[PDB]
């Protein structure tokens, strides 16, 4: 069945107190008492501080502390195809044979 | 149909024959159990809501449990044939098993090294 | 301290007056209280409580130990830390434990058996093996340049 | 395919074993069978950095496709013709492999026929 | 502000699928007393039908429209 | 719009 | 070493001649400065080890252990202040003198050049250790803990004394350098097998070896926090350091004599780590965690490989900082609610957010998160054991799984879940307490940055 | 997030709204204090469905132990207000 | 959650709980509202046909067979409200439910940022301290002679009295704390 | 820089390039912007630093150790002679470790450099790594944590006696 | 953030943006599918013809007569 | 998804492969369409089933 | 899509769905969690206490 008449009374008294406690949780206008340029420019200034300046430091480290030590930056070799010219030497790669052509 | 309980999948209360028993012997037990719970709840809450409490609430049941699982163990131990057999098997059993795994394996590895058929190609760190 | 020897776990209760004193110690009824079997494994008179995980405690009741779903003062199961809600669950399942074990290992056994069938009856296309030039790329695969390979010759069909 | 339901669910002696191809000697049935021709030199494949999987009998068409891609960059859609040429060569190579499978299937048929007459 | 609820008298199950359910129940002597509580889900902006083609083909019309304009460009730039 | 106090532990330390 | 030992001895008059309000500030500050001076031992620009005199030396094995010892003294002092603040002035000074005494004895122990000198200082440490445990421990079980600790050590140490006398009677010296150069192969007699055990047992009990470890969980649960710190961090390492020094003369019997101790350690490390899953006492859990870690040190010293010795040296230092940190973290909650039961205080991340961060890093260190020196030591030990026998990885693999389980279990249980909100005496973290945690964890990170300093003798 | 906070008058309106769409209740004789069993003549099985309709309306569950005591619309309104910390 | 359970459930309570479960699992099977409404009415008819069973022993047997039937026709994955036990948002905000006694450790610089909140908090603390002794006396006075006890607490009978043991209910954290 | 003899690098062979399309290559323009905005200011800072360095030029020297008698020439129990010989052996053992590191560094650099050709074009680096590894194993494998000149010598004599026995049976 | 007002039991009011952006992306999907299928249909339907093995003459395969 | 998944399905059909693996990989691919339809059917189509206060 | 689209439309017909053993397998994830996550932690955690710590 429903609340006994005592249960009804208790819940009423707690309800009055709880709703007063919850009201007290609200902040006043002054609380919290804390002690005291276009767009794209904001995109520009972020770039200088968080791209340009770090890139000066990273480039300095890569150029003068990594590229000056053996095997620290090792690349695979570039692809050389028939008919290319190699800048370091100047040699020209001979062309390929003939197949002869075919049609789908 | 029918549900078969297991130790890790227990019987639901709704399927339990003892939940549908209304004999006054059972109802007296159920009322007695709630009286114990209610008195314990009241004692806890009086401590909990007391505005002069300065420290946490001591929990005698937890102290008993941690005591039962440490200091109370050895005084209540009795050497029996089952204890002794279990102790010897659990204590020494794995030790002997692993001895023969490592001993057998390492004997074979040495046997191959003496007669040259262990391929130590690039192994220089050990 | 607060815990006198009469408030702490003791030895196995040998008399019905010791059973009653033990039940009062653990906040139980004498009819509900029962210790573990006297095996000399260190249980003493600690209550042997039912093996249900805390997953099965009423999740709507306002337990004093909220996460443990225990009330303050009630006896703690010996394996509570095994049965906390982060660990072993013993709660009833919609399908019987035996049926789940049969179906799971039935499914696993069937699939393992029949991967083997697919191994001895593979699927492939009606195509001959791929062919590679230069003695099957003997030099490229690392073969010793000095030693002549065994010639491998491919034809035009 | 049909070839699988014949090797199984039927006799297998007349069906090729996919790993045991070519089982018969290559000259069998071809008088002066010509060796397959390879356009690209070993140096050319090495310099183009072709992977060993890619160094097959169509590598010359792959080499122009790679060459075109590098030159046509950043226009990555400009290599459609060279991609087609390489694909077609690989298609003919695949058919060549289909012919070898069919050749063995027929030779095993002949072996079963001529063995029946012998006994 | 203060949310104002729609007038409750409008939730009528006439013409909705819930009426079909009331016919079936009435055959065996039953009726659903909560049927009007659900009627809002079947009438108003929620009235209609959502066919699977309509969900998939969303945007097909203008996607196909733009397709021929773009195809018109390619048959003219060439 | 009402602003409510948010209970927190002492984070000063 | 005299420029390190003499200032340490001057801490004793400084303690006793200071004013009551200046004692802690004085002794802590100069203890920090003495740690600074011990870094001079790291200036090693060649491969010749430093022999300062006939009596004191320092090489890449003792140098890290000496510096870690010097660093612990200030940290132990900060750890002790809060729970001693009710003792009268003379009792506080007596406690500080016990802590300084261990620092002096241990620095001398790790720099001794002669084995009976090592033995005398090795045994001397028991006196201040026992006094700390029994006079300032909290429970009635501290007296039993004192008995186990003293007599587990002593029964093993008496055979060690006999072996040292026997070696000296035969060789004419116990100087370590000369024993190294003039060592000759042993015959595999029964008498020499007993000699091996007499030389090894005291160090193995001290580690502790699984089977004779029961003294250590007892000693930690009952000791005060500064006792737990020194015991877990440095005192266990006397056994490993002893084993490495003395095993040079025991060849080739260690090849077969080590098998029972490799087996106990490799199996035992699984038994003790699995205990940590079902341990209700937080201090006991951390203590059993140490036994599991020191089992790895035992195994790698027993197989005597360059990798195994290097992995053991790193783990010795890493465990020293990590376990001392965990004891300090556990003691901060105990000082608030005065219980060591792990499951009692819960959800503490809600109220101690920065202390919970220290908890997480200590736990991450403990389960050996890469690239920490904790992981580096355990990794190289695993590689050396796999070489010794490929089946060791099975037991290694099980221990790694279990170590993650209990390490995260401790964090989840104590820091997460709902706050146990009846604990209204959860005062905010002390500046001292948060500083203490940082002084553990910064060196761990700095050593991870420069791991050459703790590689030991073989690399 | 985007939902407005509940209000005592807002809860009351939606609680009576759901009840007005229950064919076993005549809307005219329904007030906040109408007892479901006495004044409105509904059995216990009906009260189970009234709560089940309330849970659907507000999207949260009422435990059986608490639901069995809610016998008038004002009890329902009070319960929802205390669950959701509504106070004005 | 607000009311403590009794020593045992009466036969009526057990039947009404099965009715709520049965409908809710039906809803999970049906999904669609029109289909659910159809079968919800069929379900009520089955509970009605035996509503007036006066045997009791038959009524208890009818409860047994229905519960056995429920377990076999149970939905394996029933719908759960997000904030209910087993729901996806269950205990989601417990890490934000900081108890009020934490404010007793706030620094004066922390308290100075809410001068008005901490003035009201003092009034609530003064109210709590004055009422405690009366609350304890009332519970002592209202203890029954026979040991039979329950978890229900009495209201405040007199005037100016607050109901006993109210602080942990009234001042508890909000459901959505932050 | 470094010694091109110790750390050899093949000469580079970079193609033309020969662009076909008319589109502009974004990498080419980004590199020019990079060489102006980034590379150029960094070089000026470095050149300033190098100018300061030349005004304070100091020098350091690689230390030379004269050979001392080997462990083979030490009387047993002669700790003074054993010590110097043992310290010499530890210095050599350390230098052997770095020679292994150089050979592995060449091997790794060559594999990366050769890419899909590594199985053919790394033959010399792989053979040197194989030879230098054999020689390393003969000196140092199985000495243990207490490795020393005495143990190395005992290991050598054990191998020499076995080689002699095998040759004598031949 | 436009502050849509909540609605009770009625279909809400949709802003133009969420309708147009939702309609644009759906249309973009279908333009791409049609435009690609117009130009690269063989990628879906295949390009090269699959030969029929049985119609290869014995002369092509070098089968000697029995 | 087409530019990777279609090649995967081509590769499995035309390669020497375990036949059970081939089959259940294709069954699981059709099952992918099925549970995608489960989301589309029950989330985007059908009638409202959420609480009446719509925000 | 067609199979799922067909099977989903059958959910609207006024016929009650039952729990066949195949769907329960799917819904309960082949029972792999309901078994492995109960038996395995139980056996290993029991050994830690009963055998390793206590015995
Ligand atoms: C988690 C790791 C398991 C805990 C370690 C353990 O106690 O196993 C010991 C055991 C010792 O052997 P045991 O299984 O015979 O130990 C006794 C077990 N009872 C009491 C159940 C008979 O080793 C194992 O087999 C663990 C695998
Ligand atoms: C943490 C890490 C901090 C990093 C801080 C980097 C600061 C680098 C300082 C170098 C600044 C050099 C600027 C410069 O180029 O001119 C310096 C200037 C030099 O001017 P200059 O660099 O423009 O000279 C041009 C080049 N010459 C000289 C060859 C024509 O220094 C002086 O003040 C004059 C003394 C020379
Ligand atoms: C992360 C790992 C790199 C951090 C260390 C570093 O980059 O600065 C040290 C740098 C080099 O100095 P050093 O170590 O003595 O020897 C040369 C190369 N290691 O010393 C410097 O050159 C300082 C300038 C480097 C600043 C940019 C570093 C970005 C990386
Ligand atoms: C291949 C078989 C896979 C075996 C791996 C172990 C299974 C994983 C067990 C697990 O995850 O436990 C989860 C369990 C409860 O989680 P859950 O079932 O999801 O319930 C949530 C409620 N919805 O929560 C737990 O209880 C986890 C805590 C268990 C801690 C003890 C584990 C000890 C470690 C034993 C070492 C061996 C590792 C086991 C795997 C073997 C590998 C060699
Ligand atoms: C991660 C973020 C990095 C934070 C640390 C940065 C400080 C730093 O500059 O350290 C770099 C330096 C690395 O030098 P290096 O070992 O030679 O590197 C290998 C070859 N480049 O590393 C170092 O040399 C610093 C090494 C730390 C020195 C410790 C300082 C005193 C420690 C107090 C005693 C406590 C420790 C007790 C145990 C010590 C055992 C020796
Ligand atoms: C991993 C480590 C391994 C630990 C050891 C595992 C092996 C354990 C088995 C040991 C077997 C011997 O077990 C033996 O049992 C007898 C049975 O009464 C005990 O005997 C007990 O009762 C007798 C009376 O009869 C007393 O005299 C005795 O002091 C008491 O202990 C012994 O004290 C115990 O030593
Ligand atoms: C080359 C790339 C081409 C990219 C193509 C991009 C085309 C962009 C078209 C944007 C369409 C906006 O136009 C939009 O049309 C739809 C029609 O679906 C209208 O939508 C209306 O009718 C449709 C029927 O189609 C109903 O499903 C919808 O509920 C209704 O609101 C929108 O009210 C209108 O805003
Ligand atoms: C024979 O070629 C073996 C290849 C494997 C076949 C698996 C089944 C693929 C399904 C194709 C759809 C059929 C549409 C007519």
């Amino acid at each position: 069945s429903g609340y006994t008449p005592d249960e009804k009374l208790r819940l009423q008294q707690l309800r009055e107190l709880r709703r007063r406690w919850l009201k007290d949780q609200e902040l006043s206008p002054r609380e919290p008492v804390l002690p005291p340029v276009f767009k794209a420019y904001r995109s520009s200034l972020f770039a200088v501080s968080h791209v340009l300046i770090p890139m000066w430091f990273v480039h300095y480290y890569v150029k003068y502390h990594m590229a000056t030590k053996p095997y620290t930056i090792v690349s695979s070799k570039p692809r050389i195809f028939p008919g290319d010219t190699i800048l370091e030497t100047g040699e020209v790669i001979p062309p390929m044979r003939d197949f002869p052509d075919q049609h789908h | 149909s029918k549900y078969k309980p297991a130790p890790l999948a227990t019987l639901p209360s709704t399927l339990d024959p003892a939940e549908y028993d209304v004999s006054p012997e059972t109802r007296r037990a159920q009322v007695e159990r709630l009286s114990i719970r209610a008195r314990l709840k009241r004692e806890y809450l009086l401590q909990y809501n007391d505005p002069k409490r300065v420290s946490h609430i001591e929990d005698p049941a937890l102290i008993r449990w941690t005591y039962a699982r440490s200091a109370n163990i050895y005084p209540n131990f009795r050497p029996t044939p089952k204890n002794s057999l279990l102790g010897a098997v659990a204590g020494f059993g794995p030790l002997i098993f692993w001895y023969y795994v490592f001993k057998t394996d390492r004997d074979r590895k040495e046997r191959l090294i003496q007669e040259g058929k262990l391929d130590r190609k690039f192994n220089i760190s050990y | 301290f607060h815990m006198t020897k009469d408030m702490l776990p003791g030895s196995y209760p040998r008399t019905p007056e010791e059973r009653a004193a033990a039940a009062k110690k653990y906040n139980m009824r004498v009819e509900d209280y029962e210790p573990y079997p006297d095996d000399g494994m260190g249980y003493g008179d600690y209550p042997m409580l039912p093996n249900r995980s805390q997953h099965e405690r009423d999740p709507w009741y306002q337990w004093d130990h909220s996460e443990l779903r225990m009330n303050w003062g009630e006896p703690i199961h010996w394996d509570l830390d095994m049965y906390i809600r982060n660990r072993v669950d013993t709660s009833p399942t919609p399908v019987s434990w035996d049926v789940m074990c049969k179906h799971l290992f039935g499914f696993v056994a069937f699939m393992v058996f029949m991967f083997w069938v697919g191994h001895v009856f593979p699927s492939y296309q009606p195509v001959g093996p791929k062919q590679y030039p230069y003695n099957n790329l003997y030099l490229e695969r690392g073969g010793d340049p000095t030693k002549e390979p065994e010639p491998v010759v491919h034809y035009d069909i | 395919g049909a070839h699988l339901t014949r090797r199984y669910l039927w006799d297998a002696s007349v069906e090729p074993d996919p790993e045991k191809i070519p089982s018969f000697p290559p000259d069998l049935g071809f008088p002066e069978r010509k060796e397959r021709v390879m356009v690209a030199t070993q140096q050319e494949m090495m310099d183009a950095q072709l992977t060993l999987q890619q160094r097959d009998y169509c590598a010359h068409y792959l080499i122009r496709l790679l060459k075109c891609k590098r030159d046509s960059f950043p226009n990555f859609l400009a290599c459609k013709h060279e991609q087609h040429d390489w694909d077609y060569c690989e298609h003919l190579d695949y058919v060549k492999r289909m012919k070898e499978f069919e050749r063995e299937r027929r030779l095993l048929q002949r072996k079963k026929r001529r063995a029946l007459k012998e006994a | 502000g203060k949310m104002e609820l729609p007038d409750y008298r409008q939730w009528k199950i006439e013409g909705t699928p819930l009426e079909t359910v009331q016919k079936k129940l009435a055959a065996r002597g039953l009726r659903d007393p909560w049927a009007r509580n659900e009627a809002w889900r079947y009438m108003g902006g929620f009235a209609g039908n959502i066919t699977f083609p309509s969900v998939i083909l969303k945007g097909f019309k203008w996607g196909f429209a733009a397709f021929v304009v773009a195809l018109g460009a390619e048959y003219f730039l060439d | 719009g009402k602003r409510l106090f948010v209970v927190k532990p002492s984070l000063y330390y | 070493m005299l420029k390190i030992i003499l200032p340490s001895l001057m801490l004793l008059p400084l303690t006793w001649l200071s004013s009551p309000k200046k004692t802690w500030t004085n002794v802590t500050s100069y203890s920090f400065l003495i740690s600074l001076t011990s870094l001079t031992l790291l200036w090693q620009t060649d491969e010749n080890y430093k022999n300062f005199s006939n009596m004191f030396s320092s090489d890449p094995l003792s140098t890290p252990l000496i510096i870690l010892t010097a660093w612990l003294l200030p940290l132990m002092l900060m750890a002790s202040q809060n729970h001693l603040k009710k003792d009268n002035n003379v009792l506080q000074k007596l406690y500080i003198s016990m802590l300084i005494s261990l620092q002096i004895l241990l620095i001398m122990t790790f720099s001794a050049t002669e084995l009976i000198m090592f033995y005398i200082l090795f045994e001397a440490t028991l006196i201040p250790t026992l006094i700390i445990i029994t006079r300032w421990g909290n429970q009635t079980e501290r007296l039993n803990a004192g008995i186990y600790f003293l007599f587990y050590t002593l029964i093993g140490s008496i055979p060690l004394l006999i072996a040292l006398i026997l070696i000296q009677n035969h060789v004419g010296t116990l100087n370590l350098m000369i024993l190294s150069f003039t060592t000759h192969t042993l015959d595999a007699s029964w008498s020499n097998n007993l000699l091996w055990l007499a030389c090894m047992m005291a160090f193995l009990i001290k580690m502790p070896l699984y089977g004779v470890h029961l003294w250590l969980p007892k000693a930690h649960v009952e000791a005060p926090i500064a006792g737990s710190m020194i015991l877990a961090a440095i005192l266990l390492k006397l056994g490993s350091y002893g084993m490495i020094r003395i095993s040079i003369i025991l060849d080739p019997l260690t090849k077969y004599m080590a098998y029972p101790f490799i087996l106990l350690s490799l199996w035992g490390m699984i038994m003790t780590s699995s205990i940590c899953l079902r341990q209700t006492d937080l201090k006991s859990l951390i203590a059993y965690s140490s036994v599991s870690h020191m089992a790895l040190v035992i195994a790698s010293i027993m197989i005597q490989t360059p990798w195994s010795f290097m992995g053991a040296t790193m783990l010795m230092i890493a465990h020293g900082l990590t376990s001392s940190l965990l004891f300090c973290l556990a003691n901060s909650n105990y000082e608030r609610i005065h219980s060591r039961t792990m499951i009692m205080a819960r959800g503490l991340q809600m109220v101690f957010p920065l202390m919970a961060t220290w908890w997480l890093m200590a736990s991450l260190a403990n389960l050996a998160l890469p690239p920490s020196i904790n992981l580096m030591g355990e990794l190289f030990i695993t590689m050396s054991l796999f070489s010794w026998s490929n089946f060791t990885i099975i037991l290694m693999g099980i221990n790694i799984i279990i170590t993650g389980m209990y390490s995260m279990y401790m964090i989840i249980t104590t820091q997460r879940g709902k706050l146990t909100n009846h604990m209204i005496n959860l005062q905010p973290s002390h500046t001292r307490e948060l500083t203490l945690m940082a002084l553990h964890m910064i060196p761990l990170i700095l050593l991870t940055t420069s791991p050459k300093l703790i590689t030991g003798l073989t690399m | 997030s985007d939902a407005p906070p509940l209000t005592l008058d807002g809860i009351k309106d939606r609680v009576l709204y759901v009840l007005k769409l229950y064919d076993k209740i005549d809307p005219e004789k329904l007030s906040v204090n109408s007892h479901f069993m006495k004044d409105l003549g509904l059995d216990s099985l009906d009260q189970v469905e009234i709560i089940m309709a309330m849970e659907d309306e507000f999207g949260f569950e009422i435990p059986d132990i608490d639901a069995e005591k809610l016998m008038c619309p004002q009890e329902i309104v009070d319960y929802i207000a205390d669950k959701k910390d509504v106070y004005e | 959650a607000f009311c403590a359970p009794p020593a045992y459930l009466t036969h009526q309570q057990k039947v009404l709980r099965l009715y709520k479960r049965a409908l809710r699992h039906l809803e999970s099977w049906c999904i669609h509202r029109d289909k659910y409404r159809y079968f919800a009415c069929l379900m009520r008819a089955r509970f009605e046909e035996h509503k007036n069973e006066k045997d009791m022993m038959r009524a208890t047997q009818l409860l047994r067979e229905a519960e056995e039937e429920f377990w076999q026709n149970q939905h394996p994955q029933p719908y759960i409200f997000p904030d209910s036990p087993g729901g996806t948002s269950f205990e989601r905000y417990e890490c934000y439910k900081v108890p009020e006694w934490c404010l007793d450790y706030w620094h004066p610089s922390e308290k100075a940022m809410y001068p008005d909140y901490f003035s009201k908090r003092e009034q609530w603390k003064k109210l709590r301290m004055e009422s405690w002794d009366r609350e304890v006396k009332q519970l002592q006075e209202e203890t029954s002679p026979d040991g039979i006890m329950t978890e229900a607490l009495p209201p405040a009978r007199r005037e100016g009295d607050l109901p006993p043991l109210w602080w942990h209910i009234v001042t508890r954290p909000r459901e959505r704390p932050t | 820089s470094w010694d091109k003899d110790v750390y050899p690098e093949p000469p580079s062979r970079t193609p033309a390039p020969s662009p076909q399309t008319s589109l502009p290559n974004p990498i080419t323009y980004l590199t020019k912007a990079y060489d102006l905005v980034v590379d150029w200011p960094v070089t000026l800072v470095r050149e300033f630093i190098e100018r300061q360095h030349a005004k304070n030029r100091t020098y350091y020297y690689h230390r030379q150790y004269r050979r001392v008698p080997d462990i083979t020439e030490c009387k047993e129990g002669d700790v003074l002679c054993i010590y110097e010989a043992e310290m010499q052996w530890r210095r050599d053992f350390k230098v052997d470790q770095e020679i292994m590191n150089i050979i592995q560094e060449r091997l790794k650099a060559c594999q990366q450099r050769e890419g899909e050709n590594y199985q053919q074009n790394c033959a010399k680096e792989l053979e040197q790594f194989t030879k230098v590894t054999k020689a390393y194993q003969d000196r140092y494998l199985d000495l243990g944590a207490y490795y020393s000149a005495r143990k190395c010598l005992a290991k050598q004599k054990q191998r020499m006696l076995e080689e002699r026995k095998a040759a004598r049976q031949e | 953030g436009v502050h849509i007002q909540p609605r009770y039991r009625e279909f809400p009011q949709l802003t133009r943006s969420q309708v147009i952006q939702g309609e644009f992306l759906s249309s973009l999907m279908w333009f791409w599918i049609l435009w690609r299928f117009w130009h690269d249909s063989d990628a879906v339907l295949g390009h090269f013809s699959y030969p029929d093995p049985s119609q290869w003459t014995d002369e092509e395969l070098g089968i000697p007569p029995d | 998804g087409f530019y990777s998944k279609d090649l995967i399905i081509e590769a499995i059909n035309t390669c020497n492969t375990n036949a059970w693996a081939l089959l259940i990989t294709l069954i699981a691919t059709s099952m992918t369409a099925m549970y995608s339809m489960r989301i589309i059917y029950f989330v985007t189509m059908t009638k409202p089933r959420f609480p009446p206060l719509i925000s | 899509f067609l199979i799922a689209l067909e099977l989903n439309n059958l959910t609207m017909k006024l016929s009650m769905n039952k729990a066949n053993p195949y769907s329960s397998f799917s819904t309960l994830l082949g029972f792999f969690p309901s078994i492995i996550h109960r038996i395995t932690p139980m056996k290993s955690l029991n050994l830690s206490l009963k055998t390793s710590l206590t015995l």
